[PDB]
């Protein structure tokens, strides 16, 4: 196999779906601190390089 | 193994300071565990005016023992004359641990 367009067809919104689930019944601070990174990838804003 | 508070050069015994608003025979055996087989001097100060040392031998002299326990009483009275004196103080001295409100 190989996966075509592997990076565009992800979504960090289902990364947040995973790390909300693989931190089941974990403490509140710990489930929170892993959760910021799929949040601020799901609002990320790429620059457009030089020009 | 656990950190003392000060150190005297003459006696070469480490210094652990216990300040209480609770009765002193709480802290004489609360602070004594996990310390022993060592030469660490235990010496409890208090808001009230009482005091307890190791083997009832006071290293600190009379004028400075009477000065600190008065100032702790001045800490006790100004805490009492403020309007917020002892009840909320009782909770945190046993509850010091990892909280991490994130």
């Amino acid at each position: 196999g190989d996966n075509t367009k592997w990076n565009e067809n992800q979504n960090p919104r289902m990364f947040l779906a995973m790390i909300t689930y693989i931190t089941r019944n974990q403490p509140e601070w710990f489930r929170n601190v892993l959760s910021i990174a799929p949040i601020m990838f799901s609002n990320k804003m790429a620059r457009l390089g030089k020009g | 193994k656990f950190l003392p508070d000060l150190y005297d050069y003459k006696e070469n015994r480490f210094i652990e300071i216990g300040v209480t608003r609770r009765e002193v025979h709480t802290y004489y055996l609360e602070k004594a565990n996990k310390i022993k087989s060592e030469k660490t001097h235990i010496h409890i100060f208090s808001f009230t005016g009482e005091e307890m040392a190791t083997k009832a031998d006071y290293t600190l002299d009379e004028e400075s023992r009477a000065r600190i326990k008065t100032r702790l009483f001045t800490i006790r009275q100004e805490m009492a004359s403020r309007g917020l004196w002892d009840s909320f103080r009782q909770s945190e001295r046993g509850e010091e641990t990892i909280e991490e409100r994130f």
